[PDB]
RNA sequence: UAAACGAUGCCUACGCUGUUGUGGUUAUGAGCACGGCAGAAGAGAAAUCUAGUAGGGCUUUGGGGAGAGUACGCGCGCAA
């Protein structure tokens, strides 16, 4: 029986879409189906900022950040616990997740 | 209110070759009609074939735990010999409360609370 | 040994006091929520027939738990019919339960003539259809003196409803006795409510009898209190 | 008799089984806007009630009167 | 394109179910007029106005509380006077009321008038 | 875990509604009253009932417990209501209000000292 | 036209101060007929006064039609709107329900203390949804006060008014009480007792009542 | 030749509400074409709804599992 109204993907009014590759296992997954995750990570760890304050030559310094978008296939997303199995009424709830660091 | 009588009514009916169901249903009616506030009956053995089972029936109120079981509850056990083996019978009855102390205890259970009516 | 009836509901007060008739009840579409109301008027006349007994099962860790399900009809051979189902550990208990449902769902059934209006009305007025689950039943009027052309279960229902001639057709899985019984009762019911050409002129209007008798009931309020 | 109840808003008979049918009663205004012993009476089916359509329909008919 | 006599029927059937009292019907032909005029003679509909819009045509009609159902038959079968009662028993709910309409050399007539005039014709539609 | 259990809270709630005026802020008064009125067969229970009742009586006399109607405090709340507010919208006869309301005032010709909202 | 007990100037003034006419921002196809324009500054919809008086009169009329007034049941399951019901019902002889309406309490005989209704009254019927639903089982009409954001299936008489402010709730109940009494001849003019009653009904915090107590006692 | 799938033929009808898009036009109130979403009422064995109402027109197509989309003949293809 049909488990989801949208077939588990975001394609509508189209024939075909570009593929992308999974970060964890390099499998091909369609772009409109892949699980997506955003990361904004400081170059320097929080446990070093108190040393940075005496190491730097400049009057003040702003740490550089690094930015990423990651893609996962279903198997990897479930195994890494980005997503979890949910009850028949919970399946319908849609909410934006946090940006990781 | 005597489980030792009722169990022998049951044992009789097995030898009379009457179904356990009909026999037990009659026993429970007699126990309840005589004023017992509940009872338990179990039959166990080679009762309907080569595979043995036990069938247990409950009606009304029965107490299992603590000192209130020693004063309100009465039990009997018997067995009947048949061509295929021995069939065992257990009967338990919970006595009614009785203010003159003949049929059961004078004082009702220790955990029951009753609040008096206002004038 | 018997128990006297104290009416739980407002309409119940009126029937016991003797201020109302069974046609007035049906005519105003009043709820029935006390079986005693039907007993009061029809106890001396009601017949019943058991349509089906069957055993149902629930699987558990210990094994199958099981119960008896019974379905029956109450009716008077003149005007009234109702259908009821009950489930219990015992076939007797199940019958007691089913009877309550039946009484709380009695209906009056209208009748008519195949041709001209000579003699007494004897068939359903108009060709009609009733559906329940996968089962569909259609009833058609019939000439006087044809009898009940009807299948096993539905035949009993027409007889209790006081119908003398009918033609019937059926579609679907009629082995399911509950569906076949409910569908046929809907078919006759639908025929009684058909919008006949005369209906608009036959119309009458009245105030609801519970509003009409408010004064008496207010006395009964004070009588119970005092 | 048992077969003489007809719905005012939808012009069809009401069956004995319909739990959602209701009868609405209202008094008539007196001279100088007070009350009287005479009553308006309406019989209304369940079908209109499940839809929600009764609100507007009644307002229409009090105007018709 | 849809058949105009079919369109007429579905338009009034749905509006009746939705408990409306009046409708506008959007494409009209000569036999559609005669069909509506038949329903007026037997008191199934009350008021008729025709709009002369120069684009086909359209009608506005008032429904009575007496109308349960109507319908067109397609195709329009030819029938002898011997055949009409077969169709009468198939379409109508009761022997006492309702109308089956037939086209003839004497206009639209009902299944009773067929006996009076002694004529078959072609089957057109029904209402009750 | 020191939770009171169902019969103890039930008897507590009933006694405060049935005999409210007889009770006080004092454990020993309350223990005397439950010793007097109740059927309770062990001091172990009535120590717990009078404990909960004197725990309620503070909260109840301190402007009420929701879910616990006492006629004495329905009267106290009627006294607090009979201590009527002397605040007034009633003297605010001069007013300013929006244009849409001023046109409703016009279309129904409503007399009074209204103004357009100066805003 | 509909025969309605005449408007009087102080009454008109009263309702406007009580902010009866301030609707919400949303609207519904059922309620379009009662709106007369929208605030350019605020997007708030403004209610038509003449129509408000009409349906208020219509409600009053049918309240008079039912003998033994105890059979009228008034419900309002919220603080911020509680005390109004408690006084209002006494002014007409009706019964009332105050807390949570126990579901099944009209349907089921075993739940004690609420009478079989012959007419149900509700304020702010987003709450008390159960009451509107349950009355439908027992052939009772329903009268509700309502606002443009919300819409109901089984309500027969929808009186339009603000229901989200303690100023407003008082005004509706206070006025309707008087009309019902007037229609029966229990009072001779409606302007008789404005600021007394409309204040009595109006909700107040414990914190206010402390201040008012101290004031009153100083004055005494 | 494909799980060439929204597993839902093509024209043409009659049909409840709220919300959100894309492109033009606008008495600025709205419309027309192409969509998404959330209820309702009906429907259906249910799950659910491209599935509501209906003798409108025309084509394809199924008739308990298996053997079998296999044998023989024929048509296309370099073969597969
Ligand atoms: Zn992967």
């Amino acid at each position: 029986t049909k488990k989801r109204s949208n077939n588990g993907r975001s394609k509508k009014n189209r024939g075909h879409t570009r593929c992308v590759r999974c970060e964890h296992c390099s499998a091909m997954v369609p772009n409109d189906k892949a699980i997506k995750k955003f990361v904004v990570r400081s170059v320097i760890d929080a446990a070093s900022l108190d040393d940075l304050k005496i190491a730097t030559i400049y009057e003040e310094y702003e740490v550089p950040k690094s930015y990423y978008k990651l893609n996962y296939c279903v198997s990897c997303a479930v195994h890494i616990k980005l997503v979890r199995v949910r009850s028949r009424w919970e399946r319908k709830i849609r909410k934006e997740q946090r940006v990781s660091a | 209110l005597c489980p030792a009588i009722q169990a022998e009514f049951i044992r009789s009916k097995f030898e009379e070759n009457i179904p356990y169901r009909r026999s037990v249903v009659s026993a429970i009616k007699n126990i309840k009609s005589a004023g017992g506030q509940g009872c338990v009956i179990e039959v166990s053995g080679k009762l309907k074939g080569q595979r043995a089972r036990s069938v247990k029936t409950i009606d009304g109120k029965i107490i299992h735990a603590g000192q209130p079981k020693e004063e309100f509850m009465r039990y009997a056990t018997t067995s009947v010999l048949l061509k295929q083996g021995i069939i065992g019978i257990k009967v338990g009855i919970m006595l009614p409360q009785d203010d003159e102390g003949i049929k059961g205890p004078v004082y009702d259970m220790v955990d029951k609370i009753k609040v008096l009516p206002i004038k | 040994e018997e128990a006297e009836w104290f009416p739980k509901t407002s309409l119940g007060k009126l029937v016991k006091a003797g201020r109302i008739t069974l046609d007035e009840i049906f005519g105003h579409s009043l709820c029935i929520r006390e079986p005693e109301i039907i007993d009061y008027f029809l106890k001396a006349t009601l017949k019943e027939e058991v349509l089906v007994i069957k055993s149902v099962q629930k699987q558990t860790k210990a094994g199958q738990k099981t119960r008896m399900k019974v379905v029956l009809a109450l009716g008077d051979h003149n005007n009234y019919i109702g259908i009821g189902s009950g489930v219990a550990r015992d076939v007797v208990s199940a019958i007691n339960a089913a009877k309550v449902v039946a009484k709380c769902s009695m209906r009056p059934i209208k009748k008519g003539f195949w041709g001209n209006e000579i003699g007494e009305a004897h068939t359903v007025p108009v060709k009609a259809l009733g559906k329940c689950g996968s089962v569909k039943v259609q009833v058609t009027p019939a000439p006087k003196g044809t009898g009940l052309v009807a299948g096993g279960v539905s035949k009993t229902i027409f007889k209790l409803a006081g119908i003398k001639d009918i033609f019937t057709s059926s579609k679907g899985q009629t082995c399911t006795t509950e569906n076949f019984a409910r569908a046929s009762l809907y078919a006759i019911t639908n025929s009684t409510n058909f919008n006949m050409p005369n209906v608009i002129e036959e119309k009458v209007v009245e105030l609801n009898p519970i509003l009409k008798n408010a004064e008496f009931l207010i006395e009964q309020e004070q009588r119970d209190l005092r | 008799n048992s077969f003489q109840r007809v719905c005012d808003f939808s012009l069809k008979p009401i069956s004995s089984q319909d739990r959602s049918s209701v009868q609405i009663n209202m008094v008539q205004l007196d001279e100088r806007g007070r009350a009287t012993k005479d009553l308006m009476i309406f019989n209304v089916s369940g079908t209109v009630r499940k839809n929600g359509k009764i609100d507007s329909m009644l307002y229409e008919r009090i105007n018709e009167m | 394109m849809m058949d105009k006599l079919a369109n007429l029927c579905i338009t009034i059937n749905n509006a009746n179910r939705a408990q409306k009292r009046s409708v506008v019907i959007r494409r009209i032909s000569k036999v559609c007029r005669l069909f509506l005029e038949s329903m007026q003679k037997h008191g199934y509909i009350t008021d008729i106005v025709y709009i002369d819009d120069h684009r086909e045509g359209k009608a506005v009609v008032g429904l009575s509380g007496r109308l349960n159902r109507c319908g067109a038959i397609c195709p329009r079968y030819d029938v002898e006077l011997k055949d009409v009662e077969r169709y009468r028993a198939n379409l109508l709910p009761s022997r006492g009321f309702g109308h089956l309409i037939v086209t003839s050399s004497k206009g639209l007539i009902d299944h009773r008038e067929c006996i009076q005039h002694n004529t078959g014709g072609k089957i057109l539609g029904y209402f009750y | 875990g020191q939770i009171k259990g169902k019969s103890v809270r039930t008897a507590s709630k009933v006694i405060v509604e049935r005999y409210f005026n007889r009770l006080t802020n004092d454990f020993y008064d309350n223990r005397n009253v439950v010793i007097d009125v109740a059927e309770i067969r062990s001091k172990k229970l009535r120590n717990k009932v009078s404990g909960c009742v004197t725990k309620l009586y503070k909260r109840v006399k301190k402007n009420g417990v929701p879910g616990l109607y006492i006629k004495e405090h329905e009267e106290e709340r009627e006294k607090k209501e009979s201590f009527i507010p002397k605040i007034s919208i009633l003297d605010e006869d001069k007013v300013e209000v929006d244009e849409v309301t001023m046109e409703m005032i016009n279309q129904y010709e409503i007399n009074g000292d209204y103004v357009l909202a100066k805003k | 036209a509909v025969r309605v007990v005449p408007l009087s100037d102080k009454v008109a003034k009263a309702m406007v101060q009580c902010c009866c006419h301030l609707g919400g921002v949303t609207s519904s196809t059922s309620l379009k007929e009662y709106i007369f324009g929208k605030r350019e500054e605020d997007k708030v919809n403004i209610i038509d006064i003449k129509k408000m008086w009409e349906k208020l009169n219509l409600a009053a009329r049918m309240i008079c039609s039912i003998p033994n007034p105890k059979d009228i049941v008034v419900v309002s399951s919220k603080d911020f709107g509680r005390k109004a019901v408690i006084k209002f019902a006494e002014s007409i002889g009706a019964t009332a329900v105050t807390g949570r309406f126990i579901p099944g309490s009209f349907s089921n005989y075993e739940i004690k203390g609420v009478r079989e209704p012959r007419l149900v009254l509700v304020s702010d019927c987003f709450a008390d949804k159960q009451v509107v639903k349950e009355a439908s089982y027992v052939n009772a009409p329903c009268i509700a006060f309502c606002n443009t954001d919300n819409d109901i299936e089984f309500v027969d008489m929808v009186i339009p008014m603000n229901n989200r402010s303690q100023s407003a709730i008082g005004a509706g109940f206070c006025i309707l009480s008087k009309l019902v009494n007037y229609m029966k001849g229990n009072i001779d003019k409606v302007e008789d007792k404005l600021r007394d009653h409309i204040e009595l009904y109006t909700y107040r915090d414990s914190d206010e009542l402390e201040q008012l107590y101290q004031e009153q006692k100083i004055e005494e």
